[PDB]
Formats: structure tokens, sequence, C-alpha cells
């Protein structure tokens, strides 16, 4: 008769946990994904790396 | 409490019937198997609680810790005897089957022995 009543607090803090964690997720990836290629050297740092693929793998 | 063992000889019980306990006899192997098969199965505790760990891991807090100390500190009721005067109401009864009946009844039985042999003879 205990057991049930702590399995939900539990139960619910893992449920907030992901229904703000896919929210928050979403919520910072879509504000910070607007930004970046104004720094093009996202991609050209890789471009650089890309470059040590397109040397270092062959 | 325990359990009562005690021992069952299934032809002589059943064909016992004296009147006025006949009737359980009868019921009463029914009744009693359902508790005999039944608690054979069952486990008598459950399993065992780390309410720290848990504790730990719930959001709610400190209601963990007050349900935890009171559970460790507590102790159940426990249940107990409509009767136990039915122990002795055995005994009473014994004496019924032996001394009141046994005596008048053993005469009776020796005197045929004895009656036997000679009108055998």
């Amino acid at each position: 008769e205990v057991k049930n009543r702590l399995d939900y607090h539990i139960s619910v803090q893992n449920m907030m946990r992901q229904k703000e964690q896919e929210h928050m997720i979403n919520w910072v990836e879509k504000r910070v994904v607007q930004s970046i290629s104004a720094q093009q050297e996202k991609e050209t740092i890789a471009k650089c790396i890309a470059d040590l693929k397109l040397l270092s793998k062959k | 409490r325990k359990l009562a063992l005690k021992t069952i000889d299934w032809v002589a019980f059943g064909e016992i019937i004296p009147r006025n306990q006949k009737a359980v006899a009868n019921s009463l192997k029914s009744w009693n198997e359902t508790l005999t098969s039944r608690l054979a199965t069952l486990p008598e505790k459950p399993p065992a609680i780390d309410w720290a760990y848990y504790k730990a891991n719930v959001a709610k807090a400190g209601l963990v810790d007050d349900f935890e100390k009171k559970f460790n500190a507590l102790k159940v009721p426990i249940p107990e005897d409509k009767y136990t005067a039915q122990v002795d109401a055995e005994e009473k009864e014994d004496v019924k089957s032996c001394a009141e009946f046994l005596t008048q009844s053993k005469t009776r039985i020796q005197e045929y022995e004895k009656e036997l042999e000679k009108m055998r003879n």
C-alpha cells in the first residue's frame, strides 16, 4: 500500500523532466539554431576537420 | 500466532460422528483444505524497502522520511482467539469417552470373553 504512492512521486518527476526536456530542447534548439551560420566558420571549422577527412580518411 | 500441527487418520475422523459434532467432520475436511493448500503456496513476508535511495529520487521530499521512520518504528496488530475453551471441552468429552463410558463398557466386553471361552468349551 505504501509503494504505489512512492512510485507516483518518482514517476511524475521523471515524466515532468522529459516533458520539460523536449520542450526546453525544442525551445533552445529553435532559438540557437537561428544564429550559428552567421559564423559561416562553423562551416569552415569544418572544411578544417573535413579536410582532415579529405586527407586523413585516405 | 503459529499453526496447529496434528494428525489426520480419515477413516477414523468421518466415521466418528457423535451426532452433536458429526456434521463438523464432513464439512471440516473441506474447510481445512482451503487453508492447508493455500497457506503452503503463499509467502509470509513481502519485499523490503531501501527508503534512503528512494527518498533521494523523490521531489515531494520529507514525506518518504516521515513514512519511513513511522513504518520502521511501527508494529502492526495481531489476531486472537475467540475460543481456547474448546481445548478443554475436549478433556471433558474425553472423560465422557473413557471413565463414564469406558468402564461400564469395559466390564461388559471383558465378561463376554471369558464367557466365550466356556461357551466354546
